[PDB]
């Protein structure tokens, strides 16, 4: 909580900024994590079918 | 907002000749001042041609009347055709007793001042620019607006308004870079760089600065206390041929 | 006088307070998607 | 619930704002709606439909001024008052006769998420279901009348109230394409705007909800021109510079002769100077005269001829406020552009011709393209107003 109006309107900018930098890293880092499950599934899959 | 009256004069004259023989034709006292600076048109340095002189009084004794207030400001060059100009603000018989007096005097004649769009814009320029005790140039924005009323059959179009955030307009100087001219290399042209109409070949009515100034042709109106030094000198410059 | 020069600093001052609040509210425009 | 308002009520409407009505109506028009006006509801008159109409005659025999039947129709034929009805038919013969006085405003019909409701407006279901929506609330006389030139249906509802006579409001037009998910209604504000626009869109769903968004925020006047503007027609999305693609004109059938084909006639242009040359300034040739004058015309009209004195457009439109916005630096500029006036891109059309804006660098939201549509641009996209 702020007093003057200014500081408000910026503080409520730098938030929206933050939230989406960090819904950005949260999702880059999740993509990362689903790419390697997929390789390791992939890579058991051959093993199997062959 | 003190609206002010442009005004020229023909051929230098002496103004301090006779202040004591000034007063009694009009029953109060009425003072003098002399005062000259430097008008750098160049940062770099300034030759001769910049040598300015002003004078400055009032007539009037109550301060509490602020309506019936006037001011009578005067500078000027001798070198030149044309010396000097003058200006004054407000309605009143000691807005002309003393022209009067001047008008059989010296033998010079008054004329309406002009403008046009070549000179309109470049007052903005003079307005937003400001100098400290320092001697270092720094520029106050403002957000200017312009009003444009073009002449037609059927007044199909006839008033249309550009408005410019001046955030945006430090925007456009900062990717020009560090220039004196904003309106010469930031403004004026990315008007003219985006919608491709040209500002200064329309007919231009007013250029509108944010709580600072309000220019338009007929006459100037500026909320400040004073005039500026800039604005006269490059009033002068334009009205010289 | 003393008084009117504080009045103009007074106006000057009320003058930026209420263009600080124009330019915030643009940007926070600006960050919206609507 | 018997709160419906039959044909023949008499409201105690005043003398003098029915006079001012006759007072548009030329005379032609006088003495075809007495006629029918007898025929519905009778008169005063002491006579049949043979010595009414003989009498009528001879009015137009003698040269009869038209104050003098004016005041014959309202202090002899029906010195007690104006039907309802009559009082429909002055309004909407006035409606006929002066098009460009009135102003309309555009809204759409929504269906599910996003999908656009075609409308199919019958005119039975659609008066007796209002009807229903309407007297449960106020007293409600409505009356439905075709364009005769144009495929619109305009519905105009009066709405009264007591305060015994009923007093009359103004009433309310609501005008209805035959098949387009964009309505076009009057402009009102009151307590009848908002309760008669609503039962509409309850009275012509009767499946599924329907909600009605505003299209614009500005009037448009000239019922004519907001046709073309956003009613079903190949103008609309083809305006400005586009025109020429709404009238395919330009290109012939494939059955058509192939000499004919512009492929071996060719066309007639002239080079332009992609330098600046504009700003520096030599008497042009009038040849070059002419080609310079025919650029302006085809980004402005869309074709040498024109679609449609030269300076008018096909549709005129008052006010257009665009919003430019670009990055530069890693920063936003914005420049807001307002416009008014009787005819803005004609009015754009004129200055270009003398010179003072250059014909080539004018983009095409400037020009004309989507027009009466004032809304942000960025990275070459028009963005509508919300």
């Amino acid at each position: 909580r702020e007093s003057s109006k200014a500081a408000i309107l910026a503080c409520a900018a730098e938030y929206i900024q933050k939230l989406k930098e960090t819904d950005e890293a949260n999702i880059e880092k999740w993509t990362l994590q689903k790419l390697l499950s997929e390789q390791n599934a992939s890579q058991l899959a051959s093993a199997n079918e062959k | 907002p003190y609206t002010w009256k442009f005004l020229g004069i023909s051929k230098q004259l002496s103004l301090e000749n006779g202040i004591a023989k000034l007063n009694q034709l009009l029953n109060l006292e009425v003072d003098l001042d002399i005062q000259t600076i430097r008008v750098p048109s160049d940062p770099d340095g300034g030759t001769a041609a910049d040598e300015y002189i002003r004078y400055e009084m009032r007539l009037d004794i109550s301060n509490l009347d602020e309506g019936t207030y006037s001011k009578f400001i005067f500078l000027g060059n001798s070198k030149m055709e044309v010396p000097m100009f003058l200006c004054y603000c407000g309605t009143d018989n000691r807005n002309e007793v003393v022209l009067q007096w001047l008008k059989a005097e010296y033998g010079v004649i008054m004329w309406p001042i002009k403008f046009e769009q070549k000179t309109m814009i470049k007052l903005a320029d003079a307005s937003i620019v400001h100098v400290t005790k320092e001697n270092i140039e720094q520029i106050t924005w403002f957000s200017s607006k312009l009003y444009f009323e073009p002449e037609t059959q059927d007044k199909n179009l006839r008033q249309f308004s550009i408005e410019i955030p001046r955030e945006s307009c430090e925007g456009l100087a900062l990717g020009y870079g560090n220039t004196m001219h904003p309106y010469n290399d930031a403004i004026v042209p990315y008007i003219y760089n985006e919608t491709g109409m040209a500002v200064e070949r329309l007919p231009l009515t007013s250029v509108i600065l944010a709580g600072h100034t309000k220019i338009m042709r007929e006459s100037i109106v500026t909320s400040t206390r004073s005039l500026r030094n800039r604005v006269l000198a490059v009033v002068l410059q334009s009205i010289q041929f | 006088e003393w008084k009117k020069q504080r009045k103009d600093s007074h106006k000057e001052v009320e003058r930026r307070r209420r263009e600080n609040i124009n330019t915030a509210i643009n940007v926070l425009s600006d960050l919206l998607p609507v | 619930n018997e709160l419906r308002l039959e044909d023949n009520y008499v409201p105690t409407s005043d003398t003098l704002v029915v006079f001012k009505q006759l007072m548009k109506l030329p005379v032609t028009v006088l003495y075809d709606l007495t006629l029918s006006w007898f025929a519905k509801f009778g008169g005063s008159f002491d006579g049949d439909i043979y010595l009414l109409t003989e009498t009528l005659d001879l009015l137009i025999e003698k040269g009869v001024r038209r104050n003098v039947i004016v005041n014959r129709i309202l202090y002899v034929y029906w010195p007690d008052g104006l039907n309802v009805f009559q009082l429909a038919e002055i309004d909407c013969h006035l409606m006929i006769s002066k098009p460009e006085k009135f102003k309309w405003l555009p809204s759409k019909a929504l269906r599910g998420d996003g999908k656009p409701y075609v409308v199919k407006l019958q005119p039975a279901k659609f008066i007796e279901n209002l009807q229903t929506d309407l007297a449960k609330i106020y007293h409600c006389h409505v009356y439905m009348f075709k364009h005769p030139s144009l495929p619109v249906l305009i519905t105009r509802i009066q709405l009264f109230d007591s305060n015994k006579p009923l007093i009359s409001r103004r009433p309310y037009y609501v005008a209805f394409p035959l098949n387009s998910p964009i309505i076009f209604h009057s402009v009102d504000k009151d307590i009848y705007a908002r309760l008669v626009l609503q039962s509409i869109s309850r009275t012509i769903s009767e499946r599924e909800t329907i909600i009605f968004k505003p299209v614009q925020k500005i009037p448009v006047k000239s019922i004519h021109n907001i046709m073309t503007l956003l009613g079903p027609s190949r103008f609309a999305e083809s305006m400005g510079p586009w025109e020429c693609y709404a009238s395919a004109n330009f290109e012939r059938s494939p059955l058509h002769d192939y000499k004919k084909h512009q492929g071996l006639t060719g066309k007639k242009v002239m080079v332009r100077e992609f330098d600046d040359s504009f700003l520096n300034d030599g008497k042009e040739e009038p040849e070059i005269r002419r080609l310079r004058l025919e650029k302006n015309m085809i980004k402005f009209k869309g074709s040498a001829n024109g679609v449609m004195s030269r300076y008018s457009s096909l549709v005129p439109i008052e006010k257009v406020g665009f919003t430019l916005k670009n990055e530069i630096n890693s920063r936003i500029i914005t420049i807001k552009l307002k416009f008014n006036g009787n005819d803005i891109f004609g009015g754009l059309h004129e200055l270009c011709d003398k010179n003072l804006i250059n014909i080539d660098k004018v983009p095409g939201w400037l020009a004309g393209e989507n027009g009466s549509f004032s809304g942000t641009i960025m990275n070459g996209d028009f963005q509508r107003e919300q």
